[PDB]
């Protein structure tokens, strides 16, 4: 079947559901068939040995989801032959969990930016064998996960009993969509936050349909069984949330245009440097919520990335690099269009001048739960 | 019969070429669509030719098209060229490569295994290789020792995965088939013949496939 | 140096009393380190007007400080000012720190004709984001900032980009926030925002 849609509809790859089931063994191996039962996990079962080593399939993407619904949970160690991608999900709950605020959790934001060498470095496997994600079409949208701290799921008929009960979410101070001004402020804050997260991680980025203008359905997190327009993509109210839609637009191409954004190796020490208030001094400790780094560009010469997932406004270090200068690029704080720079806009130098007391003395002063991206440019 | 081929280019466009088996020459013809970042039309270099034949518009602006023919008797070989602007650019793939395309062979399909007629009497073959960086096809005729007709498989059109195709139109005045890769001369024989020749220690131990 | 001498202008200009100042003083002469220059006819203590078009964007500092104290009625007072109008305010709103290692003094005063202003003067060598007095209804508009440059350091109605660059720091002051650097000083009037 795989080999058919290969050849005949020049389908690229294919993504399995509940791909832990197809490493279960066969009741054929029992002592009594042949002369361990069924449903064991195998190491090396031998369909994916099949599918990995197939002279067609062995050359097209492979992703697993690495869990059923019967107790396995197998993320970080699928058989993967060196071959085999996975959807992970232990960079959704740690981005989740960090990007939100929470206590020890900045190590594991740290190690989920540089594409989890701890899960994949020592099987062989590469950064880009990491699919990262933090909304799904099963669970919240992007937009629900900074409106309710619940699910909302009592249009299914089920009493509220299916769905996801642990979403890691935060309604930004209220719950539901009428909220004060400085809510909603923070939700835009935050949804870019997450974009900018995903952007700048190493790994494959991958969103869902319509987060990119900020869908909802209600709070409602499983909408399986709807054929109605909580499930469909509103291009009326795309129009009305071009602001986020442009953002998102601006952050794939900088991640495109960045050599050292989408690496094929994981990144040495010598390339990425961590930084944390003031620079050369991360912080690792349990009640950190700020993560920094800078890492050396071929095309950019250097770029600057800055989290504060702190409930607290501070003014950072830069670091310093004599004949060079830092030049504002991102900032989620900041209000549209302003929240990305671009030579489209006709202030932008005169908006750029306006912080230059700051950039002079390497200086840049960010709101609670806001990003910003620097780039070093020669001054002399 | 003719063969169409697909290139996507390196400045987020299409390159579309066409070989045709005039009624013994060959014909190529190549048109480029879209205008979004190149206006003052493009001259066809053939990989750093310095001559240029300049593409003409076909149905409104909307299109550049030229042609080049060629003469009968070559051998399959393959056409390399570049595209360029109106300011000194050069347009590649989106491989970063210049756009080649085969003239005098198929691309074939990647299955069965071994050697198959259709039809129409087109010889399809395909050998499976993951660790070669390199396939090449000889025909032999009746006696050889040495080949006939050589083919050199093009690893962007002659592949599926790890499986290495082509397409004859027809192979008469041959008897046998072989297969090379990597860059070894070394004739090898096809795991999946039905029907193999004689085995000959050369001054070596070779076999090769029959083409009945 | 020039973010310390428009701290040294803009304290005296924010000071109860009569303000005073020597000739000289409101663009910068230098009289190359001699504090005692009683017996010199020269050029060192002969007022410079060929420097004074050099330094005129302090000159124009002073001068709109000296416009701002006669506009303001609560800078010249008869009698002493009461805590009823006078309230001091630290890092946060009504927390002032009168410490020994403290280098932070900041107030807020209403008045008939402005409003509100809110002063505050940072001596420490290490920037600070300053929370603002909570006024349900209005907001705080940036006036004065010595830290930066001419002619943002104070903000007219001739400058044609002013409203742009309130904008381009609304999204710290529509959280009652302010970014402040070392060594500076800020003044901001209360409008309202309706």
């Amino acid at each position: 079947c795989l080999r058919y849609w290969v050849t005949e509809m020049h389908v690229d790859g294919f993504r399995f559901d509940l791909a832990s089931i197809m490493t279960r063994g066969c009741s054929l191996w029992d002592p009594v068939n042949v002369y361990t039962t069924t449903g064991t996990p195998l190491a090396t079962p031998p369909l994916i040995d099949m599918i990995s080593n197939d002279p067609i399939l062995g050359d097209v993407k492979l992703i697993a989801e690495a869990w059923d619904a019967g107790g396995l949970y197998q993320v970080g160690q699928f058989p993967h032959w060196k071959i085999w991608s996975e959807w992970n999900g232990k960079y959704r709950d740690i981005v989740r969990q960090f990007i939100k605020g929470t206590d020890g959790f900045a190590g594991g934001f740290a190690e989920c930016l540089c594409g989890s060498p701890h899960l994949y470095q020592a099987g062989g496997r590469k950064p880009w064998h990491s699919i990262n994600f933090v909304c799904a079409h099963d669970g919240f949208t992007l937009a629900d996960l900074v409106t309710y701290n619940k699910k909302y799921n009592s249009s299914n008929g089920e009493d509220n009993r299916d769905g996801e009960n642990h979403n890691l979410s935060w309604n930004c101070g209220e719950e539901g969509e009428f909220a004060g001004l400085s809510v909603k402020r923070l939700r835009k804050r935050q949804m870019r936050n997450f974009f900018v997260s995903l952007m700048v991680s190493q790994g494959v980025p991958m969103f869902y349909m319509g987060d990119e203008y900020g869908h909802t359905k209600g709070g409602n997190n499983n909408t399986y069984c709807h054929d109605h327009y909580v499930n469909y993509f509103r291009w009326d109210k795309k129009e009305e949330s071009s602001d986020l839609q442009r953002f998102c637009s601006l952050m794939t191409k900088f991640r495109k245009q960045c050599e050292s954004l989408g690496l094929a190796d994981f990144p040495t020490a010598q390339r990425l440097h961590w930084h944390g208030h003031q620079p050369g001094k991360p912080d690792w400790s349990e009640t950190s919520r700020f993560v920094a780094f800078s890492t050396k560009d071929e095309t950019k010469g250097e770029i600057y990335v800055a989290f504060n997932a702190s409930h607290l406004p501070a003014v950072v270090g830069l670091p310093e690099r004599p004949g060079y200068r830092w030049e504002p690029l991102v900032d989620t704080g900041k209000p549209a269009p302003y929240d990305f720079l671009t030579d489209d806009l006709p202030d932008r130098a005169h908006a750029v001048h306006l912080f230059s007391h700051f950039l002079n003395s390497n200086l840049y002063p960010m709101l609670s739960y806001s990003s910003i991206i620097l780039e070093l440019q020669p001054d002399d | 019969a003719r063969s169409c081929y697909r290139f996507r280019t390196d400045d987020d466009g299409v390159v579309d070429v066409a070989v045709s088996g005039e009624d013994g020459g060959y014909a190529v013809s190549v048109e480029v669509p879209g205008t979004r970042g190149r206006e003052g039309g493009l001259v066809l270099r053939a990989s750093g030719s310095g001559e240029g034949v300049p593409l003409a518009p076909a149905a409104g602006g909307a299109s550049l098209a030229a042609e080049l023919s060629f003469d009968p008797t070559r051998a399959p070989f393959y056409l390399s060229f570049l595209l360029t602007d109106a300011s000194g650019a050069e347009i590649r793939t989106h491989r970063k490569t210049s756009f080649r395309v085969p003239v005098g062979v198929g691309p074939g399909s990647p299955a069965p295994l071994g050697m198959s007629i259709s039809g129409d009497g087109a010889v399809n073959f395909a050998v499976y290789s993951k660790n070669a960086n390199a396939v090449s096809l000889y025909l032999y005729a009746a006696a050889g020792d040495e080949p006939a007709l050589e083919i050199d498989l093009d690893p962007y059109i002659h592949r599926t995965g790890n499986v290495w195709h082509v397409s004859l139109a027809s192979v008469d005045g041959y008897v046998s088939y072989a297969f090379c890769c990597g860059g070894i001369r070394r004739p090898l024989l096809d795991p999946y013949a039905k029907v193999i020749g004689d085995f000959v220690s050369s001054n070596s131990m070779r076999c090769f496939a029959s083409l009945a």
